[PDB]
């Protein structure tokens, strides 16, 4: 029951000569109290794992007996600070210690023990009533913006005792007891479940809903769906925030959960101005998003076992704040950091070098982490429902598409929004290839569009086949020479290019072109694809008929109408009214159609 | 603290290699240094490896050569190395173990800190500002390195790289003269040198350059030579980055920390790792390598509510040019930016041969702005590395096509390639340029075209220089 | 210019190397000094020595130290011929000490066979029964250990605090 | 010629600046030694004995 330490073979030591306990138990060694994983047993032996440095650590020093696995300490205050892999309030730390290196064995909860909160209970439960885990039993006005309930851990139930009136209380005075059969149990604030295991929820429901992301680009082209899967490439240069503030902002989902890997401070700082700088005006006020998010990375220097807990910590923290009643969207940023992370795990186990390092239950571990989504039916009375969306972006080494990790990336996503660095060289923003990239939620996504607009899959599937002619045609007109072709082809080539200016662009240094309306873009595009569909009728028909119109004579007559297409997205419809932008497109369409008629 | 008697020990149990094996050892801890004394009265120190109930396990420095199983005295310090690390050993010249070689004293300490130092808190971090003029132009005009940008420099052997290392530190320094000349003399910037794996010659040439440029009030110099423990190898960085974390978070100051020879380094790590009994992993290095080199790296920067910074420039080599290979593969990941040189280039004479076409930069883009300098440098670069990139093109068009069917614009792009070469590119031994003087021979060279060729430069900052 | 440069640099390097022999100099000289104190600080404790009272206090306190530090069956206690009946004492007075403190049964013997040599200031040495495991308590050892320890306060009280220490920590 | 004359006057300024350093440490060393030495003398005779904290029965 005493330290019995070896020496490493690497950042990690073991122990032995304790009494029984189960494994995967985190324990402290030593007076500085470093911790470490119960992972082997032979007999009283057992070896440890510690994640921190293993120097100065004699034998004999104390083992300090814990009697939980790996967890996480979870409740409110969470939202609106930073966190490391081991759920260590950084700021905090910083703040208490007022020193710069962090401190060895710092032994304060992730919720500190001094801050009072609001209390409402479920006001119509009495004492005497039956509870079941999952059942809301509260509700904490955490700030002006979201509201954080409370309810009964799973696995717990029976008759209520003891409703505390509201008032202002912290996390160490009990709130709630109740006596089950036989025993009797007291709860706080607070609750800690395991890391390694899936909260329940009573069903899956099939997700049907598409997530809302503020560019009209990678939206109205491969929707994303809440509640999904999906990868996006990611390197120097190319831009990462371009997609984390897309999402921050301009989206329909109720809280952010950014997980970072290898990070520097740049990001910490910019997101923590990003947050009071671009703002939602929900109630018609600017507020600090940091408020509704939460933020959690490590960096290269932390130990590999806390990089590797970090994804979990953030994943459980994503389902606590989904069984909420919300919906949650999970960066999981830098997969690659975390492939490394795994490998390194598993150099020091003697583990079977599969390929290129990897472990053979890397897929397995993959799989397992990307199960854990969807939108879900959570456990309670009321019938709370909510979504929980994971974007994993994956780091190629160079750009080899050929990775072990982003191969099964790619088998498990559903949704790829492939990222280049020759567009942002090329003067165009945001960076899409629209080639490389697909989407495979369509099918669930008729139904809304069916029953909103009956106009989007059509004219996406003629806008993709347009797309794809013109790369198609592109070889020929370069050996042509561009000045000679068929009337048809020719437009069909001004058609396409007219998408490529004026509607797959958006400049996010424009006030009023950083976030574009769904049924804006929707309008756009039936209102461009009618302008095209006209022009080639007219065409065919008068190819055989009388006076071959050619596009030179379209373009001509027409001129200003192409100037109409092409000033049709300086419409703000921050300032102008919805109505009234719909009155101006039809109004636009309907001279286009007089137009027409009056050339033939 | 430390109050107790130091014990010693007579018991060898036995020795294999660079390992020395006893018992009857009480209460051991891991990473003790310890002391040896020989049958000759010789010292030998060494560190504690691998412990177990009462039998221990010390890694001996200097090698297990004539140890008797019986005549050996075994002496235990009862603690961790600790670096006795004073602001004044500025100029001095220690070994890898830190013992004076330069001819003076045991340093004074004025505190002692731990070795294996302690990792920076994420939130107590800020991001690098402003730039650092390093006297290269070859460097500086397209490619700034701001203050706690870890820029390495990736080379092979037979390359001129130390040199361009020398050159670096003996003409690095600061532009805080664009205030006023009179307020530079406020300098507060330091420099710490570390040659590792360097054998006779280029360390005693290092000493000679670094002591005939007379600038060593601000130059703190470690040496390891080849013939040295291949263990001290592992130790000296730790020394040196111990130093440049307390001249800088304790004494405010700006400190440009430079690594040599990461090779030689990473062999050093594969020897300890086989001599401790570990399955090698992926080309033969230790698993754990990406956690040592991040320990390496991470410590450097800046700090909230302190004026003070690290810069960072490790110099690597590539076996057989291969980029792909571990070494430089893992440094790429850890750092940020990169930067190259081209074997044709050393072999046409070219001096410093640094190749703009493959080299990248991060934080170039905040490194450089308005205020702290002029409005005048992302359009220059680019319009040198576009128009440079396009020249080779042409070069290589007029290889084959032809100079009959060269254009006048063809003509001016082999001017402008042959010009940037020989100007630019070179620079020589000692010729320490100024950031504006750079930016004025750049402006020269652009000369050349007229303003409709020179079209990533704004007309508001052509008027300033085209029109001369 | 080559003459000339030549002779600029011949002057530069000249201004470096005197430069850095003064500096050398000065630290030497330092160096000098902090032996000196050394010195006096040895002589100051060889002149302590005389004082027959609280040196009994100081070897029962070093007896003490080796005994709890050993903590082995037997032990056998080296020392100055001298000296011999005052740690006869000592040793005496500190076995129930020892007896309670950790509550074992120990034997302790003498070496009268062996003398530490005339040069020691004073002290004590501590073995195992077979000679192979040893600690030395001696003045001369503890004086340099501690001052080896506490250099930096020394030169901190000394010669005055740092400019640029701005922080401690 | 104007370079002899030169450095030997930097030879004479090193030198004096040089032997103001040595004078200004030694007439600010030679105040509070006996002070400091007493400190160290008064930790040296104390011994305060005890066992090592990690040992048990």
């Amino acid at each position: 029951t005493f330290g019995y330490v070896h020496g490493v073979s690497g950042p990690v030591v073991t122990a032995c000569d304790m009494a029984g306990a189960a494994m995967y138990e985190l324990v402290r060694v030593g007076h500085s109290e470093l911790v470490g994983e119960i992972i082997r047993l032979e007999g009283d032996m057992a070896t440890i794992q510690v994640y921190e440095e293993t120097s100065g650590v004699s034998v004999g020093d104390p083992v300090l007996r814990t009697g939980k696995p790996l967890s996480v300490e979870l409740g409110p205050g969470i939202m609106g600070a930073i966190f490391d892999g081991i759920q260590r309030p950084l700021s905090d730390i910083s703040s208490q210690t007022q020193s710069i290196y962090i401190p060895r064995g710092v032994n304060v909860s992730a919720l500190s023990r001094d801050i009072k909160w609001e209390f409402i209970p479920s006001k119509n439960l009495r004492v005497g009533s039956h509870i079941t885990g999952g059942d809301i039993y509260g509700i904490v006005n955490e700030n002006s913006l979201i509201k954080h309930k409370i309810m009964l851990p799973p696995r717990n139930r029976g008759s209520v005792t003891y409703i505390a009136p509201p008032g202002n209380y912290d996390a160490s005075d009990v709130v709630l007891e109740l006596e089950f059969e036989g025993v009797k149990e007291k709860f706080s604030m607070v609750q800690v479940w395991p890391v390694r295991q899936v909260r329940p929820v009573t069903e899956k429901l099939p997700a049907n809903h598409p997530l809302l992301t503020g560019q009209r680009v990678l939206d109205a082209l491969f929707p994303c769906v809440q509640g999904g899967t999906t990868a996006i490439p990611g390197a120097f240069g190319c831009g990462k925030t371009v997609i984390s503030q897309s999402l921050s902002k301009y989206s329909n989902s109720d809280v952010i959960i950014y997980v970072g890997c290898g990070e520097r401070g740049n990001e910490m700082s910019e997101v923590l101005r990003d947050f009071p700088e671009l703002t939602m005006e929900v109630d018609g006020k600017v507020e600090s998003i940091m408020k509704r998010t939460a933020l959690v990375a490590n960096t290269s220097n932390m130990p590999v076992a806390a990089r590797e807990a970090s994804i979990y910590t953030g994943i459980t923290l994503s389902e606590y704040f989904r069984d909420m009643g919300y919906h949650v969207s999970m960066m999981a940023d830098s997969t690659s950091r975390w492939a490394e992370a795994l490998r390194e795990i598993s150099g020091r186990l003697a583990e079977m070098p599969a390929d290129s390092g990897y472990p053979a239950y890397l897929g397995a571990r993959l799989a397992s982490f990307y199960e854990r989504a969807g939108r879900v039916k959570c456990l309670g009375n009321p019938e709370r429902e909510g979504s929980v969306s994971i974007v994993g972006a994956v780091s190629p080494p160079g750009g080899d598409f050929s990775d072990p990790v982003t191969s099964a990336t790619l088998g498990i996503v559903q949704v790829f929004w492939g990222l280049d660095k020759k567009l942002a060289q090329r003067k165009h923003f945001p960076s899409v290839n629209w080639l490389i990239s697909y989407s495979k939620y369509m099918r669930a996504l008729d139904e809304y569009y069916d029953k909103h607009f009956t106009e989007f899959v059509p004219l996406r599937t003629k806008a993709k086949e347009i797309l794809q002619e013109e790369e198609d045609l592109a070889e020929i007109v370069q050996l042509v020479g561009k000045a000679s072709l068929a009337e048809t082809d020719k437009i069909t080539l001004e058609v396409a290019k007219l998408i490529k200016d004026d509607f797959l662009q958006q400049n996010g240094y424009t006030p009023y072109d950083r976030f574009c309306p769904f049924y804006k873009t929707v309008g756009m595009l039936s209102n461009m694809i009618s302008f095209y569909d006209m022009a080639r009728r007219a065409v065919e028909t008068t190819a055989q008929s009388d006076n071959k119109i050619t596009w030179s004579i379209i373009r001509e007559h027409m001129g200003e109408i192409l100037y109409k297409l092409s000033s049709m997205k300086f419409k703000d419809p921050v300032k102008d009214g919805e109505a009234k932008i719909k009155a101006d497109y039809a109004q636009l369409l309907e001279d286009m159609q007089n137009a027409f008629r009056s050339l033939e | 603290y430390l109050s107790q008697p130091r014990l010693t020990y007579k018991t060898v149990s036995g020795v294999n290699g660079p390992l020395v094996i006893l018992d009857h050892v009480k209460f051991p801890r891991y990473a003790e240094i310890v002391h040896l004394t020989l049958p000759d009265g010789t010292k030998r120190s060494g560190q504690v490896l691998e412990v177990s109930g009462s039998k221990a396990v010390v890694q001996v420095f200097e090698g297990t050569s004539g140890i008797d199983a019986k005549k050996t005295s075994c002496e235990f310090t009862g603690d961790i190395l600790r670096t006795p690390v004073s602001e004044d050993m500025l100029g001095r010249v220690f070994n890898g173990s830190g013992k004076p070689i330069d001819r003076g004293p045991v340093v004074l300490a004025e505190d002692f800190l731990d070795i294996m130092g302690q990792p920076i808190n994420p939130q107590c971090r800020i991001y690098p500002e402003e730039m650092i003029q390093t006297g290269i132009s070859a460097i500086d005009g397209m490619n700034s390195i701001a203050r706690g940008q870890k820029i390495p420099i990736f080379s092979a052997a037979g390359l001129p790289h130390n040199e361009i290392a020398a050159q670096i530190c003996r003409q690095a320094g600061l532009v805080k003269k664009s205030k006023d000349v009179v307020d530079y003399s406020e300098e507060n910037f330091a420099i710490v040198f570390a040659a590792m794996g360097v054998n006779m010659e280029t360390a005693r040439f290092f000493k000679s350059d670094f002591e005939e440029n007379g600038s060593m009030d601000n130059v703190c110099l470690f040496l390891n030579l080849a013939n040295d423990p291949t263990i001290e190898r592992i130790i000296t960085p730790r020394l040196a980055l111990t130093t440049a974390e307390f001249l800088a978070y304790q004494c405010e100051k700006h400190v440009l920390v430079i690594l040599t020879d990461m090779s030689s380094y990473a062999e050093a790590l594969r020897e300890v790792s086989a001599a401790r009994e570990e399955v090698p992993g992926r080309r033969g290095f230790p698993g754990y390598m990406y956690t040592d080199l991040a320990t390496i790296y991470e410590r450097a920067g800046r700090v909230e509510g302190r004026n003070g910074s690290i810069t960072q420039i490790p110099i690597l080599t590539m076996p057989n040019d291969d980029i792909t290979h571990p070494i430089p593969d893992l440094t790429g990941y850890i750092t940020e930016g990169q930067i190259y040189v081209d074997r044709q280039l050393h072999n046409r004479q070219i001096y410093p041969p640094i190749n703009v076409l493959p080299s990248l930069s991060r934080l170039m883009k905040s490194a450089i702005g308005e205020g702290m300098t002029r409005k005048d440098h992302a359009d220059v670069s680019n319009q040198l590395y576009a128009c440079y990139a396009i020249g080779k093109d042409v070069q290589a068009m007029k290889a084959v096509v032809g100079e009959e069917a060269l254009t006048s614009d063809d003509l001016l792009y082999l001017e402008f390639l042959q010009k940037f070469e020989k100007n630019f590119i070179t620079q020589g031994p000692y010729e320490n340029r100024t950031v504006y003087e750079t930016l004025d021979i750049g402006w020269q060279l652009l000369r050349i075209f007229p303003k409709e060729m020179l079209k990533r430069i704004p007309q508001s900052t052509l008027s300033e220089f085209y029109p001369r | 210019e080559k003459k000339e440069k030549q002779i600029e640099q011949q002057k530069k390097i000249q201004m470096s190397n005197l430069m850095n022999q003064a500096r050398l100099k000065v630290l030497r000289a330092r160096d000098d000094l902090i032996t000196d104190l050394l010195n006096e600080a040895k002589q100051r404790l060889s002149k302590v020595v005389k004082d027959t009272t609280r040196y009994q206090v100081l070897l029962d306190g070093l007896v003490l130290q080796g005994l709890y530090q050993l903590l082995e069956p037997r032990m056998i206690v080296r020392c100055r011929k001298q000296d011999f009946p005052l740690v006869k004492a000592a040793v005496q007075k500190a076995i129930p000490m020892y007896k309670i403190a950790t509550k074992k049964d120990v034997d302790v013997q003498i070496d009268q066979e062996a003398y530490l040599p005339e040069e020691i200031a004073g002290g004590v040495e501590i073995y195992n029964g077979d000679r192979k495991i040893k600690v030395s308590n001696t003045l001369e050892s503890r004086l340099d250990l501690i001052a080896q320890q506490m250099m930096p306060e020394v030169r901190g009280a000394l010669f005055g605090a740092n400019a640029n220490r701005k922080f401690l920590d | 010629q104007a370079a002899m004359g030169s450095q030997g006057n930097l030879s004479a300024e090193v030198e004096q600046a040089t032997r103001r350093q040595v004078q200004g440490m030694q007439s600010s060393q030679q105040r509070n030694r006996e002070r400091v030495l007493a400190q160290l003398l008064g930790m040296v005779c104390e011994v305060r004995p005890q066992v090592h904290p990690n040992y048990r029965v």
